């Protein structure tokens, strides 16, 4: 079965693209990336960064996790990413997402 | 080794 790790780069890496290209990017993007195949997952974000650099997260600040737990790291640095959230006009499979860009620090749970 | 497997907030 897919790795927690490997959904992790399915679903948020986008090393590609230094950021959104057009208002078309998370329609595409949540397509592509099979995320809206059973259902319209209704927000994700995409980080638009080497993966190497988004790994080195698990070695940063350590912090709780929105959830209270325990084995979540902030990067030191701000990130180029990308946010996609449902609109008021999705309806699955015809998921549709607006798109926002943004420079900001990410919170990632990490495992080993 | 440690990597991220969830992705939990921007801040």
């Amino acid at each position: 079965k897919e790795t927690a790790a490997a959904k992790f780069e399915r679903q948020h890496m986008d090393s590609s693209t230094s950021a959104a290209s057009s208002s078309n990017y998370c329609n595409q993007m949540m397509k592509s990336r099979n995320l809206t195949k059973d259902r319209c997952k209704p927000v994700n974000t995409f980080v638009h960064e080497s993966l190497a650099d988004v790994q080195a997260v698990c070695s940063q600040k350590n912090v709780a996790c929105k959830n209270g737990q325990t084995n979540c790291y902030q990067s030191y640095s701000t990130m180029s990413i990308t946010d996609c959230r449902e609109t008021g006009s999705s309806k699955y499979p015809n998921c549709a997402y607006k798109t926002t860009q943004a420079n900001k620090h990410i919170i990632v749970a990490c495992e080993g | 080794p440690y990597v991220p497997v969830h992705f939990d907030a921007s801040v």
